């Protein structure tokens, strides 16, 4: 059956914030985006200069 | 040729994560260093030997040019 | 016979086995090979498709499989030979007829 | 035709981020002025070039006024001679190259504007040449006027040793030894050939820092986007 | 008074210099002793100066 | 439906730039195309800005170039960007070609041959560029290299004087070299677009030399972000030269003005021609030497026909790999030898290196392919 | 309070309009800061060598 | 534009450089010009659609 | 040449010393006129026949 398919373990790849499977990712969503977009924003300020 | 007209593929599953769910550099040194050494060892005696040979024919020819320009004891 | 020592050596040196490829996956696709591929049965074709997908994905990561997972020299079936041989044999007949 | 290449002297501007010693330039200019400028031209350096480098506007105006230069025509239709100003270039000793040869027994003294850049070794080369004049070895002599220098190609030059102890009194009162006079003039000839030196290196530092910032940031952006693919697992599930 | 000619002497009294200076003096009183041979001694001088002025470079600029 | 696939101008951009299906696995050696484009655009801008200040008259020429570096605002940084940018171009070119050779991308015949043309055009451009400052190496380089064409029987001697527009490299030669040098980059840009037009017929090759249709990724964002990173690294290399060693890849003798009497000690072209300059000097006969120098480049057109291996890439081919790296090391030897005076041991090394160049391409690497095949029962 | 990166997101990086205005403000403040800071590093590395350092002697 | 206080040395030199490059820019824009024309095909003297008689 | 001193001289040097330089020079000058004749005629067509709707 297709019910035999279950998603592989991605623990190795995950951010620390989303490791805990019993907690909601939504707490960390505000933060995780902030970090990655800051990198992009910093880059743009540098390129601008 | 557009996406959707490339080729025929059957029964191949692909799981993947959002870049916001994961790290940019997971085990970057931990797994990176050994993989580099493996990659380097794999190609070293294909890549290196000709440049060894260049280095030798170069340093030989350079100081051969120097010796030849000196006067000979006669 | 006697060069079988070198054939086995070359096989591992070449190293397509490290990506879980068989020899006939590495054949450069000309017009004959295209036709040979086109003639493969569902099973043999989808295996080819996956083996390559796997190899390309490994190449993308600059990694190889575990040594247990490498294609053994002895277990490398020449899967494309019967199709390719006949595709070529056919074209040579048309080329003959054309003269 | 053997060859002795110069050693690498530790100049105050040797390093990647090291500027020219501008007080050394100020001295070195005077070594061109007092010693060279009666033999070598330096056509690409004007008196305005000195301002904000080794001299003030007012100092450079005084140095310019000190020299003759032709100008014209006036309304009568004649070519007169006038006191120099900032817009004037450093004046050539002779009216042409053919006149220059005659004054130096056939040999043409090269223009010094780019001599650091136009000779292998640069300031290391010139310094060795100026200080390296010595007595010839046994078995050797050139034509009467061609001197022995071990750093010149072919071992024989057509220039009289131009620098020695106290050939000039310096404006800031530095003891004018032969090696001090050579060091200073080289530092000036470096600036002559490459005025951009100090700005170039300022830009270099700012480039290295921005690249220090942007490369790992852009590299992080790369790994971020690509992380969808680096993570992915495949599965083959035939019926 | 020149710092240069002080240091040229200082460097001259090193093993690599004095051995090259002896090489120079060998052919000095080989060519100036023998009669009519077109061979000279530029080579030996340059060997000596190479070793000397390398050392001179390393500490001349301290006195300036 | 979107206005990326609809709009006639955006359609070309969307298909050749954004939604382009690219192999998942292409390496750093695939960045060099993008970098060649950046080089070309970089040369055009810097070049155009220099041309606002330069003059092609023989008397004022050297002076104008120096006037740029001393009086024109940031003229120096523009000038040395353009000179080192030309080096960066050729670095990018040989890396780009090497990729093609190693991974067998040359099987894309039209793409490849247009490449050969592009190479030859960039060469012609850069040869004539180096003349424009009108220094010693400029003038004497141009004189020796042009005058090789006199070795052609019957016509050669006329041909040379017709290029020159006189009896030596003089007033008319410099002025026309400025005009040709201005126009050619624009011709390059056109041919480069045709180059890609044929590439987008097949899509890209990859490191395996196995078809990648089963695993294509869209060009954006994957390769837009990689190409940005590449561009960044190209700018670093360029600016490291421009701001820390702008004279490193040139020659000093091009800082003294051109003198038709006074010959420089060891006259030579710029570094990126040195390999082929060495090949020229290997053959004792002059016309032979010219035909060898010409065949040292044109042989690129012959590479696809010389392909013997049943596998496309050298990835799975140890013998070819070594022979390839030998061919690279040999080219590095020819560049070194090209820079040397014509004497022992550089004559013999040069001869031996030139023999090995043509031997590697025409005999050894084809043989190696067929040996590899017979080792795989093929 | 949520984390600092999170505060940055909600205030500056969420609306693309604020994201761009952030970049333009930041670019100004970076430019002046970087220039002044890097110049200091350069001129300290070349203390007493520059016209800027020896200017006072002739004024 | 002038590169000075009148039309002089720097103006003539840059006018030569711009005058050289611009025709090539024209050629490009002219190709885009036709690229859009071939979206619709040509108008004709009647100002009535000509699809019925091409 | 775009140098102010030699510029006028170079254009005349074309017309007098350069082989068929005159016919090239005056072709280029009248060719510029022919261009603008062609341009205004081309625009006029567009206006009269309403091709500008494209
Ligand atoms: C002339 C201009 C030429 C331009 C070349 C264009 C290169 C390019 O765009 O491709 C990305 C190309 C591929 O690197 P990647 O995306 O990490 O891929 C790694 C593979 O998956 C293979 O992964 P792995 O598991 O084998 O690990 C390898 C690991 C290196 O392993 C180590 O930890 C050492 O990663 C690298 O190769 C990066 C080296 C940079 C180290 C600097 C520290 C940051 O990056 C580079 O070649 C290095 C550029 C990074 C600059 C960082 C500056 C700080
Ligand atoms: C000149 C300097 C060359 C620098 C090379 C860096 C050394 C690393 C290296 O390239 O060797 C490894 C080797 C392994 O590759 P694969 O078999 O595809 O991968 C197997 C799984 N990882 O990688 C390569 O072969 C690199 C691809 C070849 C690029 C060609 C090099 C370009 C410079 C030479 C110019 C040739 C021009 C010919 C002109 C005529
Ligand atoms: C004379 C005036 C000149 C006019 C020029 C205008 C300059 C204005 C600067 C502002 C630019 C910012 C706009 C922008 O969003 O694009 C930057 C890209 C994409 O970033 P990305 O992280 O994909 O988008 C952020 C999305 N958000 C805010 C909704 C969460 O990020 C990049 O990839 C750019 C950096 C790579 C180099
Ligand atoms: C009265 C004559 C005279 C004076 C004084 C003089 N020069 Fe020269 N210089 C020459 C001549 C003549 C040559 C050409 C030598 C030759 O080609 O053999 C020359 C050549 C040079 C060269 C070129 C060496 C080479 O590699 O070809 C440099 C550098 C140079 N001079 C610098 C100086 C400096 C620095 C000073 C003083 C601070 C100076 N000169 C003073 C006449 C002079
Ligand atoms: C101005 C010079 C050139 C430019 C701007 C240029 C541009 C490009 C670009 C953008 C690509 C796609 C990206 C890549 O794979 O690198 C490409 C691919 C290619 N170019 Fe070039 N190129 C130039 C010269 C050459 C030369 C000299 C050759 C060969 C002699 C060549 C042969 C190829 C080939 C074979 C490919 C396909 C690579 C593949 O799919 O694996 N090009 N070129
Ligand atoms: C493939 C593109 C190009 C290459 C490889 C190239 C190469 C070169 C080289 C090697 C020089 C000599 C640099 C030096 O030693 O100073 C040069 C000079 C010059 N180039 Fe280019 N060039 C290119 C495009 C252009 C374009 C498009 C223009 C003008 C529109 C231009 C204008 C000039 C000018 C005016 C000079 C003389 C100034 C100088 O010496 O820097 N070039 N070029
Ligand atoms: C270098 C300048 C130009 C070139 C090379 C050029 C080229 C062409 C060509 C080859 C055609 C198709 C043949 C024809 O109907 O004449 C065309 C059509 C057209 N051009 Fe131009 N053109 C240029 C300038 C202009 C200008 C200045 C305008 C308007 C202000 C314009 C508007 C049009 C229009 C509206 C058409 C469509 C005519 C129709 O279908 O009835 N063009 N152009
Ligand atoms: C005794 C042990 C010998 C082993 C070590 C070898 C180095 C010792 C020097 C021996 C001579 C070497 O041989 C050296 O080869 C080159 C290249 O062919 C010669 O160069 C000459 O021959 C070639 C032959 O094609 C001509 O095209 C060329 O015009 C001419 O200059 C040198 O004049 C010669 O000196
Ligand atoms: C058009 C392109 N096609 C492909 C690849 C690799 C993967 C697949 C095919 C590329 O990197 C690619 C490309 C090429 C050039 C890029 O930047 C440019 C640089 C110059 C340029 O101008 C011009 F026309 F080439 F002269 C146009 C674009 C950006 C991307």
């Amino acid at each position: 059956s297709h019910t035999d398919i279950k998603v592989p373990d991605f623990s190795d790849y995950r951010r620390p914030e989303v490791l805990d499977s019993t907690k909601s990712s939504k707490e960390s969503s505000e933060a995780r985006k902030g970090f990655s977009y800051l990198v992009t924003a910093t880059t743009t300020v540098g390129v601008a200069y | 040729r557009q996406f959707g007209h490339l080729t025929r593929v059957r029964h191949v599953i692909t799981y993947s994560l959002s870049p916001f769910e994961q790290r940019a550099f997971p085990h970057y040194f931990s797994k990176g260093i050994p993989n580099v050494l493996r990659r380097t060892r794999a190609c070293i005696l294909r890549v290196a030997p000709p440049f060894v040979a260049f280095y030798l024919v170069y340093t030989w020819g350079t100081q051969e040019f120097e010796k030849s320009k000196r006067k000979n004891p006669a | 016979r006697w060069l079988e020592g070198i054939r086995k050596w070359y096989y591992n040196a070449a190293g397509f086995n490290k990506l879980g490829l068989m020899r006939d996956d590495t054949i450069h696709e000309n017009d004959d090979v295209k036709e040979a591929i086109r003639r493969l049965p569902e099973n043999l074709y989808n295996d080819r498709v996956f083996r390559i997908k796997r190899a390309l994905d490994l190449s993308m990561r600059q990694q190889i499989l575990p040594k247990e997972q490498w294609t053994k020299y002895e277990e490398d079936k020449s899967y494309l030979e019967p199709y390719l041989k006949e595709v070529i044999r056919e074209r040579k007949e048309r080329e003959e007829w054309a003269k | 035709d053997l060859e002795l290449h110069p050693p690498s002297y530790p100049w105050s501007h040797r390093g990647l981020l090291s500027s020219l010693d501008h007080t050394s330039i100020r001295r070195g200019f005077q070594v061109y002025k007092q010693v060279c400028s009666s033999c070598h031209s330096m056509d690409y350096v004007a008196y305005r070039h000195l301002v904000g480098v080794c001299y003030t506007e007012d100092e450079a105006k005084a140095l310019a006024e000190e020299v003759e230069v032709q100008d014209g025509p006036n309304e009568d239709g004649e070519m007169f001679m006038r006191p120099g100003k900032l817009s004037d270039y450093f004046p050539k000793p002779y009216p042409n190259p053919e006149a220059a040869r005659a004054a130096n027994n056939g040999a043409l003294p090269p223009d010094l504007s780019y001599i650091v850049r136009a000779r292998h070794g640069g300031e290391d080369y010139v310094f060795s040449l100026l200080t390296g004049y010595c007595e010839p070895p046994t078995g050797v002599s050139l034509r009467e006027g061609l001197y022995f220098n071990p750093y010149f190609p072919g071992q024989a030059i057509g220039m009289a040793p131009p620098i020695y102890n106290e050939v000039l009194e310096f404006d800031d009162g530095t003891p004018a030894t032969m090696s001090q006079v050579a060091k200073d003039v080289c530092t000036f000839l470096r600036w002559a050939a490459e005025p951009e030196h100090d700005h170039r290196k300022r830009m270099g530092l700012k480039m290295l820092l921005m690249m220090g910032l942007l490369l790992p940031l852009v590299y992080a952006m790369k790994r971020h986007k690509w992380s969808v693919l680096k993570s992915r697992k495949l599965a083959y599930r035939p019926p | 008074v020149d710092p240069l000619t002080t240091v040229r002497e200082q460097c001259e009294q090193l093993e690599k210099c004095v051995k090259a200076r002896e090489r120079l003096e060998l052919c000095d009183e080989r060519v100036s002793s023998r009669s009519q041979t077109e061979e000279d001694c530029t080579e030996e001088l340059l060997d000596f100066l190479h070793a000397r002025d390398h050392c001179v470079a390393h500490k001349l600029f301290n006195s300036l | 439906t979107n206005i990326r696939k609809s709009h006639p101008l955006m359609k070309i951009v969307n298909n050749a730039f954004i939604d382009l299906p690219a192999p998942s696995n292409i390496s750093s050696w695939w960045n060099f195309g993008s970098l060649l484009g950046i080089c070309l655009i970089l040369q055009i801008l810097t070049g155009l800005f220099l041309a606002m200040h330069y003059t092609s008259d023989t008397t004022t020429a050297f002076s104008s170039v120096t006037h740029i570096c001393r009086d024109v605002n940031y003229g120096w940084i523009i000038r040395y960007m353009h000179a080192n940018g030309a080096s960066m171009f050729f670095i990018c070119l040989y890396m780009h070609v090497g990729r093609g050779l190693y991974y067998g991308s040359y099987t894309f015949l039209e793409t490849w041959n247009i490449g050969v043309i592009l190479l030859l055009t960039v060469m012609a451009t850069a040869f004539m560029g180096y003349v424009l400052p009108w220094g010693q190496m400029s003038f004497w380089g141009a004189t020796v290299i042009t005058n090789l064409l006199s070795a052609i029987p019957y016509i050669g001697t006329n041909l040379v004087e017709w290029i020159w527009g006189g009896f030596s490299v003089d007033k008319a030669t410099l002025t026309r070299f400025f005009a040709f040098h201005f126009i050619l980059p624009f011709i390059i840009m056109a041919i480069a677009m045709v180059h890609l037009l044929f590439l987008h017929e097949t899509g890209s090759n990859n490191p395996t030399g196995i078809s990648s249709d089963v695993d294509k990724i869209p060009f954006h964002p994957y390769y837009t972000i990689k190409d940005i990173l590449g561009a960044l690294l190209l700018i670093l290399a360029l600016m490291l030269l421009v701001l820390f060693a702008p004279d490193l890849l040139g020659d000093p003798d091009n800082y003294t003005p051109a003198n038709p009497l006074n010959t420089p000690p060891h006259i030579k072209p710029e570094w990126y021609f040195l390999f082929a300059y060495a090949i020229l000097r290997s053959i004792p006969n002059k016309l032979g030497g010219v035909l060898a120098l010409a065949f040292s480049i044109l042989i690129l057109a012959l590479i696809p026909l010389l392909h013997t291996s049943k596998q496309r890439s050298m990835m799975f081919r140890p013998l070819s790999q070594c022979l390839f790296w030998a061919l690279v090391a040999d080219l590095l030897t020819l560049t070194w030898i090209g820079g040397q005076p014509v004497e022992h041991p550089y004559i013999t090394i040069g001869q031996l290196a030139s023999v090995l160049y043509f031997l590697l391409i025409l005999v050894l690497m084809p043989t190696a392919g067929t040996i590899e095949n017979k080792l795989l029962k093929w | 309070a949520p984390t600092l990166t999170a505060r940055l997101y909600s205030l500056l990086f969420r609306r693309t309009s604020t994201f761009a205005l952030t970049i333009v403000v930041g670019a100004l403040f970076f430019e002046r800061a970087f220039d002044q800071g890097a110049d200091a590093i350069y001129e300290h590395i070349n203390e007493g060598k520059l016209w800027k350092h020896i200017k006072h002697k002739y004024e």
